[PDB]
């Protein structure tokens, strides 16, 4: 149940699910001092 | 959102719009956390100082939107509420401490490429991502300036600020149930949520499992994007036990 | 400035 949510939560059909990035998420991942 | 950009289609599929039936107007932002539960800020529903006390029957929840004023036929869903739960210790008298509320939808919503729930963080995710300097994203159809409104959903990414700085920017008492975000005067970046954005989500993207988690709820701020000030958000994880309780009890 | 929505959602 919560903890995460509906099991399938946080993944967007038009982005993550298709392996596509929105134009500013990289800004976020970079502030975590390299998210890969 | 001040100094934000237009969102892309399907960027924030959990973004919800609290709309009032009469007059028909945008009340607040909210987020889809399950197919039957929406999370928002309690001051959007109850704030006695200004005589605000909405009930199920005065609100509509619109999900899957992009455009602020148009009924996006075949794309958005409108749900009615079954129940509204305000946190029993929501402090409207002093600093909007525990500004959180849950709303149960009359019927479940079906997901689509435009409607999908956001995840709520667990102790480990809270710990590793809620660090000053990390950026989060806020979305809403709120004002564009302090003193106009946008045609579509706006987005802005703000860093979390160290708690000392947050306390040193206001006279208001900050509790451990709030965090603040925004840029310092000496950064050369602007941005903030603004009126009309209350209730919406502050989310972060986990670099471990690629999911978006909602760390905060837009709660308050003094003006919009003023230099020296920050925006405050309700700390979702600290209130998560209350969330779990009403969802597995109701 | 909000466009009307289907009567059925007011009730
Ligand atoms: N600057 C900000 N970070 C901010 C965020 C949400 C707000 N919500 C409001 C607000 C103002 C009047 C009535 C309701 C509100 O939620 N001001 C706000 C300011
Ligand atoms: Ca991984
Ligand atoms: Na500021
Ligand atoms: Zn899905």
């Amino acid at each position: 149940t919560f903890g995460s949510g509906e099991a399938d939560c946080g993944l967007r059909p038009l982005f993550e699910k298709k392996s596509l990035e929105d134009k500013t998420e990289r800004e976020l991942l970079e502030s975590y001092i390299d998210g890969r | 959102i001040v100094e934000g950009s237009d969102a892309e289609i399907g960027m924030s599929p959990w973004q919800v719009m609290l709309f009032r039936k009469s007059p028909q107007e945008l009340l607040c932002g909210a987020s889809l956390i399950s197919d039957r539960w929406v999370l928002t800020a309690a001051h959007c529903l109850l704030y006695p100082p200004w005589d605000k006390n909405f009930t199920e029957n005065d609100l509509l929840v619109r999900i899957g939107k992009h455009s602020r004023t148009r009924y996006e036929r075949n794309i958005e869903k409108i749900s009615m509420l079954e129940k509204i739960y305000i946190h029993p210790r929501y402090n409207w008298r002093e600093n909007l401490d525990r500004d959180i509320a849950l709303m149960k939808l009359k019927k479940p919503v079906a997901f689509s490429d435009y409607i999908h729930p956001v995840c709520l963080p667990d102790r480990e995710t809270a710990a590793s991502l809620l660090q000053a300097g990390y950026k989060g994203r806020v979305t809403g159809w709120g004002n564009l300036k302090e003193t106009g409104q946008p045609s579509v959903l706006q987005v802005v990414n703000l860093p979390i600020v160290e708690r000392p700085v947050c306390k040193d920017s206001t006279r208001i008492r900050i509790t451990d149930n709030m965090f603040c975000a925004g840029y310092k005067p000496d950064e050369g970046k602007r941005g903030d949520a603004c009126e009309g954005d209350s209730g919406g989500p502050f989310v972060m993207k986990s670099p471990f499992n690629n999911r978006w988690y909602q760390m905060g709820i837009v709660s308050w701020g003094e003006g919009c994007d003023r230099d020296g000030k920050y925006g405050f958000y309700t700390h979702v994880f600290r209130l998560k036990k209350w969330i779990q309780k009403v969802i597995d009890q109701f | 400035d909000f466009e009307e929505i289907p009567e059925e959602y007011l009730q």
